[PDB]
């Protein structure tokens, strides 16, 4: 019970594929598991190797090599709803639970109509900017003016129209929406 | 039904003592307590192999437990110190090298002082006529200020049911000042409708959240009203 | 269930020699139930200061007992064992020859 | 030329009459023990020298912990078993777990219960599965065999894990664990002969006598001395009216002792 690996953030497109690795070493070994955390909830089991080779559950799979000391999980027809971050740890020889820091998988939508736009919304009784409709390669920037607050970048799905949108906001209290952003 | 883990949320003033439940109904032998700091993983606090026993983890330190039923691992913070300011997760698992089964987590904040625990502020910010007659949608901006510690759960109730679609809320709340640490914050999320959604004059918008804050028997001495748990909305009509 | 009555051996360590340190061995095997009570016995008598050691493939049990004991010509040494399947304690003397 | 091995054994006894142990859980590489755990005591405890003195502390608080677990599991599993049965009283659960490491390399490995002295599921880690004496065992096998992950887990343990840990020991005891004691061997005399052998170690020991093996030969068993060495002999009886030797075969050494 040594040591284990997994990249801190991971990215990929909606509807593709993506293999999250974890390298691992040990004298001792009694199984690897992946468990999948999504923001704000507990960590939930996905799969248990302890041979080597491939097991595999909808749209799910997990591989492990015992020589190499490696194994991934393995997501197929990526949706939006499996951003997560993805747990891996080894059971070592006195059945210490070794956990992973933990990889952070976020899905990008195929967004087919970029329309970077700010626009500014009125109090509905003081007002605010959204940073709207821009490429999922965009980045938020952050805030260099500390009396202006800058969000992160935010995905939102209108699942009935099959349609996603990225979405950022600022506020302030001589603000301007315009130059606001970037 | 699973983990039992209870309460979801706490503030707790330097030096209080506090106990965190934790009930299994599945007959699980082995029950864990972790706790979750960014960067730093998952770390065992203390677990039990079965009723009658319990063991240190990697961070015993400030913690107890006790094991007197299969059902029960209660988890004690005897005396609450700002280090312990985390996310808490209750764990159980059939043996040693079975799967586990995680509460809900309990999310932490230990302060020197519980006067500077406050509610949010909440305001709906009503779409731009811009989107609307360029894009055809109309995304509204809920925002949430002033709030200590960041125990909160926004929400989105369009016509008295609360909805999914259309809804992006920051995952994690804003420092309204970096600088301190008993800093305030901010939370924001949008909804977005078509046009027509919001141009229909019966559709009715609420963002709500949900504070986590004192019980109705915490002290409290300050003018302001005592900052217990509560939910502060705003809410807006569509309008053609 | 099936139950297993103990065998039951009783023998020296060394080859015996009268005025000799030596060890009494009563080796107790292939019971069934697991509850069971050795005594060695000096000329009738408990000894206190017995020492005792598991199951063979076929789930009967087996123990050694055994005390420091030195034997002399007078002296007669014995195991005294009682199992569920003995309504009396089963006796089994020491034999040197 | 050895063949070692590494074995636990588990008991549980429900209702068991006052001050004896409700679970025992002992250890063994080869005949030697290196491992006890009572719910009496209620701790892990090394059974050999070398044991105590190549784990440290923090070895056997855990496995203190681990066995406090089995003891439970084994409490529950017995009780559900003797509801399976509508059976009150005391009854008997075990548990045999073990592997064998050969000179060549090649390994064995085994995993069985009993209830009440007799066999109740086997392990086969070959084809992970499980044999049942009766429709209780078989509804428990049928349960275990649902589980891919446990019985790969299992067979991943019996392949390797116990292994590792044999191995580890093997070096730990390999003083006490690889040394050979040669037999003592002397002949007595109803008009017998007694080829009579002790102070060898390993207990495996080949004994007859010849004159042409004589076929009427009375038996003693290999018995443990109790100084880590062993036992046994052989007799016959004389027909008054033909030269007889005894012929002892041990750890690859042959032995004869001619009788004027």
């Amino acid at each position: 019970g040594q040591n284990i690996d997994q990249p801190t953030e991971m990215t990929a497109t909606e509807g593709a594929i993506v293999q999250i690795n974890c390298t691992y070493q040990t004298s001792g070994f009694n199984g690897l598991f992946w468990y999948q955390q999504h923001a704000g909830e507990a960590p939930t089991f996905l799969s248990y190797n302890v041979l080597d080779g491939l097991e595999e559950k909808g749209r799910f799979s997990s591989f492990l090599s015992r020589s190499k000391g490696y194994s991934y999980l393995l997501l197929k027809e990526l949706q939006m709803k499996d951003s997560a971050s993805y747990l891996c740890a080894f059971l070592d020889s006195n059945y210490q639970l070794i956990w992973g820091a933990g990889t952070k998988l976020i899905i990008k939508p195929d967004i087919q109509n970029p329309d970077p736009a700010v626009y500014q919304l009125r109090d509905s009784k003081k007002s605010v900017c959204l940073f709207t409709d821009f490429d999922s390669q965009t980045n938020v920037s952050q805030s260099k003016d500390s009396d202006v607050y800058i969000t992160d970048k935010c995905v939102l799905d209108m699942r009935s129209m099959d349609f996603k949108s990225n979405s950022a906001v600022a506020w302030s209290n001589d603000f301007a929406c315009a130059n606001a952003f970037n | 039904a699973g983990v039992t883990q209870t309460p979801k949320f706490q503030v707790l003033k330097t030096g209080q003592s506090m106990t965190l439940q934790c009930a299994q109904d599945m007959n699980h032998n082995y029950m864990y307590w972790y706790r979750q700091d960014p960067g730093m993983g998952l770390r065992l606090i203390y677990y039990s192999a079965s009723e009658g026993t319990t063991d240190k983890g990697e961070v015993p330190n400030g913690y107890n437990v006790s094991r007197s039923t299969t059902e029960d691992f209660p988890l004690r913070l005897l005396s609450a110190a700002p280090s312990q300011t985390s996310v808490y997760f209750c764990a159980s698992s059939n043996r040693e090298y079975s799967p586990l089964h995680f509460g809900n987590g309990t999310r932490l904040t230990v302060t020197e002082d519980l006067n500077k625990v406050f509610p949010p502020e909440v305001a709906v910010f009503e779409p731009s006529e811009a989107e609307i007659s360029h894009t055809q949608k109309a995304t509204l901006v809920c925002l949430a200020t002033g709030f200590y510690p960041d125990h909160v759960e926004l929400s989105w109730w369009v016509n008295g049911k609360e909805v999914h679609s259309g809804v992006c809320t920051d995952p994690q709340p804003l420092k309204e000042q970096p600088a301190l640490n008993d800093s305030r914050y901010a939370l924001s999320s949008r909804l977005r409708v078509s046009a027509t959604f919001w141009q229909d004059p019966r559709n009715h918008f609420r963002c709500q959240v949900q504070f986590y804050g004192l019980s109705e028997n915490d002290e409290w001495t300050q003018d302001r009203a005592k900052p217990v748990t509560q939910i502060v909305s705003a809410e807006a009509w569509g309008r053609a | 269930m099936i139950q297993r009555t103990p065998k039951i051996q009783v023998y020296s360590r060394h080859p015996a020699e009268n005025g000799k340190s030596n060890f009494l061995n009563c080796y107790v095997s292939g019971f069934h139930p697991s509850d069971i009570e050795v005594d060695l016995l000096k000329n009738g008598e408990r000894i206190e200061k017995v020492e005792h050691s598991s199951f063979s493939k076929d789930w009967s049990f087996y123990l050694l007992y055994y005390t420091e004991f030195t034997p002399t010509e007078k002296d007669e040494y014995a195991c005294r064992v009682n199992h569920v399947t003995l309504s009396q304690p089963k006796i089994v003397k020491w034999d040197r020859d | 030329m050895r063949t070692h091995s590494l074995r636990y054994f588990r008991l549980g006894v429900s209702d068991p009459i006052h001050g004896v142990p409700e679970f025992i859980s002992v250890g063994y590489v080869d005949s030697h023990p290196i491992t006890t755990y009572d719910s009496v005591t209620r701790q892990a405890e090394p059974r050999a020298p070398w044991m105590a003195e190549n784990l440290a502390p923090d070895h056997w608080e855990r496995y203190t912990q681990l066995l406090r677990g089995w003891q439970q599991m084994f409490k529950v599993e017995l009780k559900r078993l003797q509801r399976h049965y509508n059976h009150s009283g005391s009854h008997t659960y075990q548990r045999m777990i073990g592997c064998e490491l050969l000179e060549d390399g090649s390994t064995t490995g085994f995993l069985q219960y009993a209830y009440d002295g007799q066999d109740f599921l086997i392990f086969n880690k070959d084809t992970l599965s499980w044999l049942a004496v009766d429709n209780v065992a078989h509804t428990i096998k049928q349960a275990w065999e649902a589980n891919q992950h446990e019985l790969l887990y299992q067979k991943n343990w019996l392949e390797e894990e116990c292994i590792a840990w044999l191995k580890r020991f093997l070096e730990y005891g390999k003083d006490t664990l690889q040394r050979t004691e040669p037999p003592l061997v002397r002949v007595n005399r109803v008009t017998a002969l007694f080829c009579k052998a002790h102070g060898f170690y390993p207990p495996e020991i080949y004994m007859t006598w010849m004159k042409e093996i004589v076929q009427e030969i009375d038996y003693g068993d290999i018995l443990p001395s109790g100084d880590g060495t062993y036992q046994a002999w052989a007799s016959i009886e004389l027909d008054p009216q033909n030269l007889y030797s005894c012929h002892v075969e041990h750890s690859g050494v042959h032995m004869v002792l001619q009788v004027p």
